[PDB]
């Protein structure tokens, strides 16, 4: 069998279920992405040669920036730079994480993962969407008054496309959130699949689809935080 | 003597289905060949990114708003199955 | 059923939340003045 | 490698070996690679020419009145007027940029982009 | 238990294709930055001191 | 079973068919249409005015199409013909 | 089971078909047609003209059959043949 | 339950295939006939003559694939063979 | 059930199946090969009469195709194999 | 109640009929895009079409071989039938 | 007859429509972008960096369809809606 | 009766009918589109021949390989029809 | 009275084999597309072949990756199919 949308560690606090395998991953990528940015902090070198770590941080800072001042100058957006980095790293080490071998025996031939990537979860996909669409609504609002936004969304770039338009307010998250999901909700039941066979068989398939699912952890880690830059740079023109 | 909503429900199951294989074939292979315009506009025409991507977007808002009316329409199917008893 | 919501969510988005404010508060910050300065 | 060949109305300007080919015609930007296709365009009224050869920095050179000609050993460029990156004056291809008549604007803009500025 | 031999496996050949085909280039590429970067400010202190 | 589940299921299949052809079709077509209409503001900005003209002529031949099938597949869901 | 049940449900899959393929092309058709009247008005603006004359005829040919197929489909679902 | 019934189901879902089929040949390949046309007709304005005799035997194949498949399907549904 | 109604039933759809297959490729086929001869004949009107000899060959490929399908068809519905 | 071979008949007989529609499909639409290829040439290249046959023999040869063997498993599954008890 | 059985086996056939157009879809929108990415690449080579960020957006895009479908499939699979 | 081995050979055999077509659908496409751009490409160039086999040859095997792969399943589908009791 | 396992592995059957279908539909097409661009391009300009094979290959994975997909989740469908009895 798959098991496919069981959740360990599970419990309840003030009348709502938690799911503690994915809380848990979420916390380990926290804490990972705090880590190098206290390392970074520690390192940074202005005027000598910088690190490893600092030449990451700086090549991801260097990209989101050329990317919104090709969408909408930073003097308009200054914080969509950094939302987009952690938006970019967050998802990344997520889905970089799952490649280290924390996926055991279940004591009935079910393979277990001790980490799973937190973006299988609905939950995780669902609160960087909403949070993301929330985030350039607010700021259209901001650019265009509380008013005069609702009004530009809904006409569009042509008035009389008005319900089309009204679809996409609604297609932009839903899209942003179920992609990456799936993208990665995949590799949680391929390597699933990979499991039910023998090891001495089960190894090759298994490295091929890691070594794949890397890039494609990075892949989709780009597209999100691209298309968050860019439906930033939508929301506040005009 | 089958239950008359076992067969309503398999045959919105499979209709579903339909909605989304034809939504997804066609979202997919129209945002592939807006894209395909894109890249080429780029390629040929680099300082072109910006006034491109605009009628690119507008034809991207139109070929997914027909998928995810498909998605509305596939979800009434499976969820508020109609002339289910 | 996986698709459905949960606390969870709530859970997430707080610890997102507090990432991004570290990357805003002392990564974003010095790494956009480092490259200002070179 | 391919054969460059910068040839004025007036004179043979430029010739030599070359590595890459960059430069941008009526279709769109193109670059040239030792065996390119034979091929036939015509340069933009403000294009630029950069050529990359052996050993050596690009050589930029804003161009008027351009014709491309790639055959299957030389590439040779006909210009109408052309001018090496070094012998450009900032302000006075400034000036001429943004003016009225269309040959000046486009001979200033190609003295531009030859610069490095654009 | 089985599955876990195997996916050890799986992942020591990964990590033999990544130190062996990734690594390099990556590593190049941060050598080159680093080597760019002190150039820069090796060619800030010549001119300072012109 | 009654008659009207095997009815009901049927229906539900033909709209399942109705509006996968749908979006096919209107997927498709908008995005050729959009491909031609990109290409033309690639190589010549101000023709965006001009170009948006027969583009919508275009969308809305497509679109039309694609809204019909939404009709007909509202009448096979909602009001099943032959229903007994 | 009653009889005319299996011929609803067999009719009403039919027009399902007819109508998918029938959406499926005349979107397409009419998308890739399109495409051709872009390309042409973006290389020439003065042409409009003349384009919109085998562009038309074009619309008709495919928009004609997918109007068939339609009447055809409505043949199948109200007054289905066969029915019995 | 009647044998006749399966097979007037089976005759209508096969006439709806054969629709469906005829349906997007017709569209794909007069749509593709057009385009070419349309953009032959913008790059020479006078060769409208010319074109047309290439594109009414283009048109002329595909719409006989389809008529082809139209008596088909009425042979599927009026006069099932097999019936019985 | 006599065995015969459910044979017949599955001989009608997969013969639907075969000319719907048959059509979409016949049309698109004879639709892109008419596309590169009216292009061709467009940019060289000279070679309006040379240029028919290829296109007789894929026009010829593409039917042979469409043809063997129908007799199959034909086989498939008329003769069904397997009946009893 | 109903003979299996009845049943399992109408299953092949179904699958034959996808057999030939997958196959139809691809060799019909890849054997007019090469001969649209193969027209192009022709037009652009008048002396090249002794050189061109070969490509385009060779591409032909890879389409309809895949016809064939679709025409073939169709065969053995009508006529034929695997399982067919 | 065990209604689950019959719910499971609509669920599964569902399902495979889901990804199989998911496939489709995807893999024909990748080989168009890449496609294209190829063509842009093969005019001028040092477009490639420029040209791999519209690429990734394109892929992006193409590939939430597919993907969008593929949560679906695993919902009508896994966690059957309307399962008695 | 309804013996249930008539039902899984009848589904494996429509299955095998939908990926065989399927197979065939993307074997000729593929092929011919493949064959098109060799075609076009030998028709620019004489000589290009001999150095346009490569990768032509190289989508041809990633295509054909992708059929072949479908063939071998089918097969597996119809002969050794997994979950049959 | 049928056996309901032999309904869902019927049903498993004929999902699977939509799957298969689609997924050598996808695979066949975007691969025969991105080689035509691949030979293109080496007909334009040889001396970029290396350059080429890059994105061809990134391509080839992001449609291959697909098609595997599909065929996993087949695999899935047929051999452990979900909700059996």
């Amino acid at each position: 069998a798959i098991h496919v949308g069981h959740h360990t560690l599970v419990f309840e606090l003030f009348g709502m279920t938690f799911n503690g395998d994915t809380i848990l991953a979420t916390a380990v990528t926290a804490v990972i992405v705090i880590a190098l940015a206290f390392y970074l902090r520690a390192k940074v070198t202005s005027t000598g040669v910088p690190s490893g770590v600092q030449l990451f941080w700086e090549a991801l800072t260097i990209q989101m920036r050329q990317q919104i001042e090709g969408s909408i100058g930073m003097k308009i957006a200054p914080f969509v730079l950094p939302l987009s980095v952690t938006i970019f790293v967050f998802i990344l080490i997520s889905n970089w994480l799952a490649v280290l071998p924390l996926q055991y025996g279940g004591a009935d031939g079910a393979a277990a993962e001790l980490y799973k990537a937190p973006a299988s979860d609905i939950n995780f996909v669902l609160a960087l969407a909403l949070f993301v669409f929330v985030c350039y609504h607010a700021a259209g609002i901001w650019r265009r008054g509380i008013v005069g936004h609702p009004i530009k969304v809904v006409k569009g770039h042509v008035a009389f496309l008005a319900p089309i338009n009204i679809v996409e307010e609604l297609a932009k998250p839903i899209s942003l959130a179920l992609r990456l999901f799936g993208n990665i909700f995949a590799g949680g039941i391929l390597v699933a699949l990979i499991a039910m066979f023998p090891w001495y068989i089960q190894w090759f398939p298994n490295a091929v689809w890691k070594t794949f699912d890397l890039f494609v952890g990075l892949i989709q880690a780009f597209i999100f935080s691209l298309l968050t830059i860019l439906y930033f740079s939508q929301s506040m023109e005009l | 003597d089958l239950d008359p909503n076992a067969i309503i429900t398999a045959g919105a199951l499979i209709g579903g289905g339909l909605i989304m294989g034809g939504g997804a074939i066609g979202a997919g292979i129209g945002d592939g060949i807006a894209g395909n315009a894109l890249i080429s506009g780029i390629a040929r025409q680099p300082e072109a990114q910006g006034r491109l991507f605009t009628p690119f977007f507008i034809t991207v808002g139109l070929v997914e708003a027909a998928y995810f009316i498909n998605l509305a329409f596939m979800a009434l199917f499976v969820f508020a199955t109609p002339g289910l008893q | 059923n996986f698709l459905i919501p949960n606390g969870t969510f709530f859970a997430v988005l707080i610890i997102f939340l507090i990432v991004l404010g570290v990357i805003s508060k002392w990564v974003v910050p010095p790494i956009s003045k480092v490259l200002a300065e070179r | 490698d391919l054969n460059v060949e910068i040839v004025a109305v007036e004179r043979e300007l430029w010739s030599g070996p070359a590595t890459f080919v960059f430069t941008r015609t009526t279709a769109g930007e193109i670059g040239i690679l030792p065996r390119h296709i034979p091929l036939v365009a015509q340069l933009v009224d403000d294009a630029m020419v950069r050529v990359e050869r052996e050993g050596e920095d690009d050589l930029r050179i804003a161009v008027d009145g351009g014709f491309l000609s790639v055959t299957e050993e030389t590439v040779r460029i006909l210009v109408e007027n052309a001018q090496f990156e070094s012998e450009i004056d900032a302000d006075a291809a400034k000036e001429d940029a943004a003016s009225d008549d269309e040959r000046t604007a486009a001979w200033g803009r190609a003295r531009l982009r030859a610069l490095g500025q654009i | 238990m089985s599955i876990f031999i195997g996916q050890l496996i799986g992942f020591a050949v990964i990590a033999f294709i990544i130190v062996k085909w990734v690594v390099p280039p990556v590593r190049t590429l941060m050598r080159n930055q680093q080597e760019a970067v002190r150039a820069a400010l090796a060619e800030s202190a010549e001119a300072a001191k012109k």
